[PDB]
């Protein structure tokens, strides 16, 4: 009988309607969530601490945002050395910028859409999700040490011209590890008549000379701020894949 | 100046058979290549 | 006007021919420094140490290469007991030969290429990272505890011939874990009238005998040779991941 | 506003076992699908 079976599909698409609605109000609320989320994780990057302490090699570090405005170190050595910065300069960490980048990025493809349209399949959904995610991801990265930085990119550095001015058997380094900021002290050593170990033993040329790392020295410091980022981070993406799950299951379900 | 230009050809029975034979030689060690590439990916060739 | 936008097509043509350029140097410099630093990872597996000293059990364990040359064991019970190989024996660990084959694989898959050809797509390059990718995780994969490794397994095991010849209330296994090298002595209990756990506590059958593991003693040592080669590892798969996406931003950008 | 934070914790044993089981499951399944994809790969 074909009353019955029109009836009845009008039941069906009737369902399956009202649950397309709900759908689209969690998406929506999901959505605000993540925007509130990343626009607090965003404020932590601009202006909380600003000195830090950071073992046997001990260093005082004012960082203002993405720069670290000063850096004032001692060296204890088998003697103690004492450094600082020109006073007048600053040495911005790349990371901390790239990572300001990422979440501008993923702010924005939260707030250049449209909160008012009807509920779709979802792939429009997933991909806005995706694309966050991957922003994300990649803050959270660029937080992290990298690994594929050379001894003689390290010198290369500005950070280097940055010092009183110090010789060629020491090499600087600050950078950011997640959660941390980071000092490292390369002792190095001209050898007699690759680079990316960073470890004691490791050779690599300079200038127009050869050197070995003779010692290597880390100090670290927990930033605050970069904690509550990263808390930001991984809370946000796991609101994004709760998100994707849940369209997932819905659009196999009525297929 | 070149005024025409006349071209004929034949066939050559035995250059035939090399390029075959070298051809069919060039599928073989690509059959053992991406073998050996297969299994090296996963295991240990010895 | 058809001229303007013939001699404007000319410039955007060109312009996209000169980053197509740029990019192709990039490829190969990437390319070049990744068969430098996997050689080195190669290197770290041939020959650097070769004695090792391993909590409440102790030994002392010749490794060359792949092969555990010798091991000798001190087992410190209620009472100590004192073991060693046939003295003409080696033991060989199977995660060094198999990590080095995946190394082998790698550094062919990027050697084996013509170093001499005009840049492309990029597709062909991301096969090609995606390959060497999976070579460098699946080495660091095997280089890592296998957690497969059943009881019986390891009483199956050479290892267990290979020492005074000993009881069946122990068992011995030798093993890498990442930077670690392992020892592990299972102390067993026959039972009165799976397999999988490795904790105080598990059955499991050997032999024609059901037997349970009473307690468990681990000792591990750092080996230096493998911690640089992982750090090569990790190293190699950031650079390959790093040109991956500026191939895709590239791609994308003139899309 | 948040004042103080207070942490326990305490191993639980069988959970313990059970993601022990989840990891060793997780890389047997790996495993086969690698061994199928080299297989399939091989005769191809």
């Amino acid at each position: 009988m074909a009353t019955v079976m029109a009836a009845t599909a009008a039941e069906r698409a009737v369902l399956e309607e009202e649950f397309r609605w709900l759908l689209h109000d969690e998406v929506h609320a999901v959505l605000k969530q993540l925007q509130d989320i990343l626009k607090e994780a965003s404020l932590r990057f601009t202006l909380k601490q600003e000195n830090f302490i950071l073992d046997q090699v001990k260093g005082v570090l004012t960082l203002q945002g993405d720069a670290l405005s000063q850096a004032d170190v001692n060296l204890k050595m088998p003697r103690l050395l004492h450094f600082a910065f020109r006073e007048d300069k600053q040495w911005k960490l790349q990371q901390i910028q790239d990572a300001r980048n990422h979440v501008s990025q993923a702010i924005y493809l939260l707030t250049s859409r449209d909160q008012s349209y009807q509920f779709k399949t979802g792939a429009e959904v997933l991909k806005l999700m995706d694309a966050v995610m991957l922003q994300l991801t990649r803050a959270r990265n660029r937080l992290t040490t990298p690994a594929t930085l050379t001894l003689p990119e390290i010198a290369a550095s500005g950070l280097t011209r940055m010092f009183p001015a110090l010789p060629s058997d020491l090499l600087v380094n600050v950078y950011i590890n997640l959660n941390k900021l980071c000092l490292t002290v390369y002792q190095l050593h001209a050898l007699q008549p690759g680079a990316v170990l960073h470890s004691p033993g490791a050779m690599f040329e300079w200038g127009s000379q050869r050197l070995e790392v003779s010692h290597v020295h880390k100090v670290e410091c927990v930033i605050p701020w970069l904690n509550d980022a990263l808390v930001y981070f991984t809370v946000s993406l796991q609101l994004c894949q709760q998100l994707k799950d849940k369209i997932s299951v819905f659009s196999s379900y009525w297929s | 100046e070149v005024s025409h230009v006349h071209k004929v050809e034949c066939v050559i029975p035995w250059l035939n058979d090399a390029l075959v034979y070298f051809t069919v030689s060039l599928q073989l060690c690509q059959q053992l290549k991406d073998k050996i590439s297969v299994f090296s990916s996963y295991w240990s060739y010895r």
